[PDB]
């Protein structure tokens, strides 16, 4: 549970369903909370994040487990909109 | 917001002036997301922080600062 702040460094991310989404390249730090505010992470999938940047943050909230990966909810979907005059709902 | 490598081996000073040493690392807990301690490679020898494996261990309480000198307080 308590550890030290470069054992992040290098591991794998993946989600709660088992999918891949890369590998944490640095820690972001507050002062006025004590606490880690996210996770800085490259070498990032594709597939799962629209994005042109050399690395996106995960905030820290949604980490789940470190272990030998780190486990985060999975936040790489969809919502669908819901439809008045439809029961079926509408994904943009 | 400050990137934890962008700390590495930092200085470390007291809030009169005194050299304290370099950040070695952060103690951190993996649940709660919540910063510990600071462990310094020591250069001075201040009574305030107390020692383990020759590190000063600075509870990160005390820490006031964290721009081109890490700032650290007795209290």
């Amino acid at each position: 549970m308590i550890g030290e702040i470069t054992t992040f460094f290098g591991m794998r991310v993946f989600t709660d369903e088992g999918r891949y989404v890369g590998r944490v390249e640095d820690v972001i730090l507050d002062q006025n909370t004590k606490s880690i505010r996210g996770l800085a992470i490259s070498d990032y999938n594709k597939a799962l994040i629209d994005s042109h940047a050399k690395g996106v943050i995960i905030p820290y909230r949604v980490v789940k487990a470190v272990g030998d990966i780190i486990i985060i909810k999975d936040l790489f979907k969809r919502k669908s909109r819901v439809l008045d005059y439809e029961s079926r709902e509408l994904i943009e | 917001y400050v990137p934890a490598r962008s700390l590495a081996r930092k200085s470390v000073v007291l809030t009169d002036g005194t050299v304290v040493g370099t950040l070695y690392n952060i103690t951190v807990d993996f649940k709660t997301g919540t910063i510990v301690n600071l462990l310094v490679k020591p250069e001075n020898e201040i009574p305030d922080f107390k020692k383990e494996e020759g590190l000063y261990i600075i509870p990160f309480e005390c820490v006031r600062s964290l721009k081109d000198f890490i700032v650290v307080d007795r209290r």
